[PDB]
RNA sequence: UAGCUAGUAGGUGGGGUAACGGCUCACCUAGGCGACGAUCCCUAGCUGGUCUGAGAGGAUGACCAGCCACACUGGAACUGA
RNA sequence: CCCGCAGAAGAAGCACCGGCUAACUCCGUGCCAGCAGCCGCGGUAAUACGGAGGGUGCAAGCGUUAAUCGGAAUUACUGGGCGUAAAGCGCACGCAGGCGGUUUGUUAAGUCAGAUGUGAAAUCCCCGGGCUCAACCUGGGAACUGCAUCUGAUACUGGCAAG
RNA sequence: UAAACGAUGUCGACUUGGAGGUUGUGCCGGCGUGGCUUCCGGAGCUAACGCGUUAAGUCGACCGCCUGGGGAGUAC
């Protein structure tokens, strides 16, 4: 059974990426557009929106560069079988800091830069690069 | 604890001028510097990157006279030290009192600097230090003892580093037999010959 | 493996026997010689090794390779054996160190002395 | 103007009615130290034309590789075949701390310092492609503030 | 504060005393999988109010007996 | 090595200790421990640290310092803070 | 510790040199004698055995053995596998266990932030200081990644309530 | 207990195509839309052979199992 929407969530998009699909849409939550506001605010995806009442759809649009996906690599860290939580000093770079890993602290979820300029540690959702 | 053997030979199989002799004559005119030493020295069996690196680190311990437990205690210090671990090791040996009294040109070679230091013929601020790897600082002024300063050697080996490059890290009176250790030398101001990447890689190893 | 399965059943190491068990992990071990004896190696050597039955200080008794050219082992001979086998003799596992108690040096031997029992030739 | 360097020289042979045919395999590297890099791969009956079919065919296929002042700029992974390679930006003076294969392949590549560990096989043919794509998977800040339509300051 | 435990009761066929099993989730040293583990505690019940299932409320005390240095506070949520 | 335990687990009262306490005794209840490994078997002084390792780990506990135990073997109390 | 005295005088060895692995040749031997960590070497034209000359590496030590970690991502947490290389239970149901779609409220256990107490000294590390240098000694720091408590945060996970 | 085999654990999600078989169903022999299934093949993966929407691809949950050959699936 669906145990883990947000590696679900990963997973569509590095597919999609893969299959140079111009849009992924998956089924809603906010956990889900959280760190799809993340993933736009930091460029890696053009766009969002969430349509539907009762069984809203998440559909993210990818961008491509130069015929090459934009994401060049998405991976779950923290996950149902193995929760992983960093303290502020101990957040990880990702791509010695040329990626971002995506951070849910009690102020939300952010990039791990944002993460330790606001001096919070959280759970590690996942390495984007 | 010192090599006491032939000096050229091992000039011969680094394949180049370790200045182990004063300088008097051209070192073509007293070995085949062309040649490495023994019975197959014309040989040249390809050396392996090991051989390379070996045969580095070698020519450094043997310009500078240090053997492989001081020398390696050296990379050890300077791979601690901050900053490129190569050039803090050339800096180090450079420090050496005795290359120090032979940078002054107080010693024709840095075996005759050696010895001088040995002999309590040096020193440093005023006090006699005769240990040949004692770390000089900057500032710190390196003289000759009153009592050595009659010494022909000195006065020759004087001489003899006016025909040299004068290193600009230091300052020497001729005159009074005193020098002062200004700063540490830089790279650029040793030779582009030595490439110590591979000492730290062989280190690294 | 899972974590879960790991956290159930951690990681398992090796077990490592030693080589020299009738060294009992000391350096050296004496012993009185029980045969002086010579055999034939594996395949594909051929040859007549030197080796010594011995009976150790702690009991053990093991064969032992004499090495070097001419020996003069003999029967009741107490030697001292170190770690290191012979590889074409089967179940020869220890040397005796040449130049220890009755064990005298090879004779007329330069060029790594002191791995056989031989003072410096001087005068 | 290129740096040139051979890797491994290899006797293979092939069997016929009479007997055997042996014949040498030269793998070497090409670069010019700073950042352009090409391996090649030569056969023949007799080891110089077997090096100089691998010379021929290295400086031919070499690409190009983004360094940061003789450095990497980010951990990367390589693969190829049972070859699997990492490789990290080193401070100055460093050396290149990698082993064989890869130490030809970034020395020619004009890389200084750099922390490497190969994984898997060490077969040299491979490794030497794994590490070429390696430093081709590698991105400077430039190309991620590009492609992420960001400055290079909002990236770093 | 008072330094208090809360757990469940497991046995309370003691005049007087009762089993509570104490859960803490804890991070395993090397895999770092958060994992449950269980404290038992023998629980000094005065007037034997507890039952199996209910969650309790405990904190230490002297020694009261071979195996028992924590008393009952109060029954949290009954069974 | 899969079952172990009858002062055994708990209670009440007397005694006892510098002190809480099955510490001990009498009576009562029938408990207590255990696959989160009890019981049994083998091995072992513990720690700060030490060696190794990029690290995570692995190995280790000589000297120095903290804790413990022992003083020919087995047992006992006396004196005394 | 310092100052005088005489004179190069009183002071160099050990392993190695087939590949790995820096260092090559002659005579002696003839699957013998022997070497050997692995691969192997030796049966007449041996850089592999033995001596020598030459050389390489260490040096008041050098080798050997023992023993630990490394290399070994070869027990893989970091960090491995399972079609054919070793490896998917013959198949299934299922308790304990692990895991859990989506929304709101609440809680604040996990988690996160700050603080307080503690985490002996020595050791390690950084900066200095003393022995002619160094080793050693030593002043301040850092660190001791832990534990407990208090006060906050509430995104995620857990509890609870309603969907 | 079997070479009890797809020598391929179960469950879920996602990711170009082509030709069939079988079994439903909607609309007008055509066009759809479900279940199971055979063959080929693309990216990707793989030591290679190959696998390839019925994955050996990309992921998540949980379980079983491996750690050189022999001795041995043997002895006790
Ligand atoms: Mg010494
Ligand atoms: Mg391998
Ligand atoms: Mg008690
Ligand atoms: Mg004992
Ligand atoms: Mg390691
Ligand atoms: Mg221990
Ligand atoms: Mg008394
Ligand atoms: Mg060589
Ligand atoms: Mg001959
Ligand atoms: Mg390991
Ligand atoms: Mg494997
Ligand atoms: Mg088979
Ligand atoms: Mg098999
Ligand atoms: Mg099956
Ligand atoms: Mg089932
Ligand atoms: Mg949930
Ligand atoms: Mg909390
Ligand atoms: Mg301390
Ligand atoms: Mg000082
Ligand atoms: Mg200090
Ligand atoms: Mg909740
Ligand atoms: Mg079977
Ligand atoms: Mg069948
Ligand atoms: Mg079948
Ligand atoms: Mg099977
Ligand atoms: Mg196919
Ligand atoms: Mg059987």
């Amino acid at each position: 059974s669906m145990q883990d929407p947000i590696a679900d969530m990963l997973t569509r998009i590095r597919n999609g990426q893969a299959a140079n699909k111009a849009a992924v849409t998956m089924p809603s939550s906010k956990l889900k557009v959280a760190i799809a506001n993340v993933l736009k605010e930091e460029g890696f995806i053009e766009d969002f929106k969430v349509e539907g009442d009762t069984k809203p759809e998440l559909e993210l649009t990818l961008k491509y560069f130069q015929g090459k996906a934009v994401v060049e690599s998405i991976q779950r860290v923290s996950r149902p079988g193995l929760r992983i939580y960093k303290r502020k000093d101990e957040l990880p770079k990702v791509m010695a800091g040329l990626g971002i890993a995506v951070v849910s602290t009690s102020k939300g979820v952010m990039t791990d830069r944002a993460a330790r300029q606001a001096g919070l540690g959280g759970e590690i959702i996942c390495y984007v690069a | 604890a010192r090599y006491l053997g032939p000096k050229l030979k091992l000039s011969r199989r680094e394949g180049t001028d370790l200045f182990l002799k004063s300088g008097v004559r051209a070192i073509d005119t007293k070995c085949k510097i062309e040649q490495a030493p023994g019975q197959h020295g014309a040989r040249k069996p390809r050396l392996s990157d090991y051989g390379v690196q070996l045969r580095e680190k070698q020519k450094v311990r043997r310009i500078y006279g240090v053997l492989e437990r001081q020398f390696r205690n050296y990379y050890k210090e300077a791979a601690r030290l901050k900053g490129n671990t190569g050039e803090n090791l050339l800096a180090l040996l450079e420090g050496r009192l005795d290359n120090v009294v032979y940078r002054m040109g107080f010693g024709a070679t840095r075996a005759e600097a050696r010895q001088l230091v040995s002999h309590k013929a040096i020193m440093v601020n005023g006090r006699v230090v005769n240990i040949a790897s004692y770390q000089v600082s900057p500032n710190d002024v390196v003289s000759i003892r009153e009592k050595a300063k009659k010494q022909s050697r000195v006065k020759a080996a004087l001489e003899l580093a006016e025909q040299r490059e004068k290193p600009t890290w230091l300052e020497v009176d001729a005159g009074k037999m005193e020098g002062t250790f200004k700063r540490k030398p830089e790279r650029s101001d040793l030779s582009a010959d030595i490439n110590e990447h591979l000492i730290v890689e062989l280190y690294s190893k | 493996a899972t974590v879960n399965q790991l956290v159930r059943k951690p990681r398992a190491r090796k077990v490592a026997k030693s080589n020299v068990p009738a060294l009992e992990a000391c350096p050296q071990k004496r012993g009185v010689c029980t045969r002086v004896y010579t055999t034939t190696p594996k395949k594909p050597n051929s040859a007549l090794r030197k080796v010594c039955r011995v009976r150790l200080t702690n009991g053990f008794e093991v064969t032992s390779y004499i090495g070097g050219e001419g020996h003069n082992l003999q029967e009741h001979s107490v030697i001292l054996i170190r770690g290191g086998r012979v590889k074409d003799l089967p179940g020869v596992r220890y040397h005796t160190v040449r130049g220890a108690l009755d064990c005298s040096g090879v004779k007329d031997r330069k060029q790594a002395r002191s791995k056989y029992g031989v003072k410096r030739p001087k005068a | 103007e290129l740096q040139e360097k051979l890797i491994a020289v290899n006797r293979v042979s092939k069997t016929v009615k009479g007997g055997r045919i042996f014949s040498f395999t030269a793998l070497t590297v090409v670069g010019d130290g700073n950042g352009r890099v090409g391996f090649g791969y030569g056969k023949a009956r007799e080891v110089p034309a077997a090096i100089q079919k691998a010379m021929e065919k290295a400086r031919r296929n070499m690409i190009n590789v983004a360094l940061n002042n003789g450095t990497l700029q980010h951990p990367v992974k390589g693969v190829h075949t049972g070859s699997r390679v990492f490789m990290q930006p080193a401070s100055e003076g460093t050396g290149i701390i990698a082993g064989g294969a890869m130490r030809a392949v970034l020395e020619v590549a004009g890389v200084h310092n750099v922390l490497a560990k190969a994984y898997g096989s060490t077969n040299p043919i491979n490794v030497v492609r794994a590490t070429i794509d390696g430093l081709e998977n590698m991105n400077s800040p430039e190309m991620v503030a590009a492609k992420r339509g960001k400055s290079v300051e909002e990236i770093l | 504060k008072i330094r208090t435990l809360q757990g469940r009761v497991v046995s309370d066929k003691m005049e007087k005393s009762i089993v509570v099993a104490i859960e803490r989730f804890v991070k395993h040293p090397i895999y770092g999988k958060f994992i449950k583990r269980t404290t038992k505690l023998h629980v000094h019940d005065e007037n034997n109010e507890c039952g199996i299932g209910d969650v309790v409320e405990i904190r230490e005390c002297r020694p009261l007996s071979k195996t028992k240095s924590w008393t009952l506070v109060r029954v949290v949520e009954k069974a």
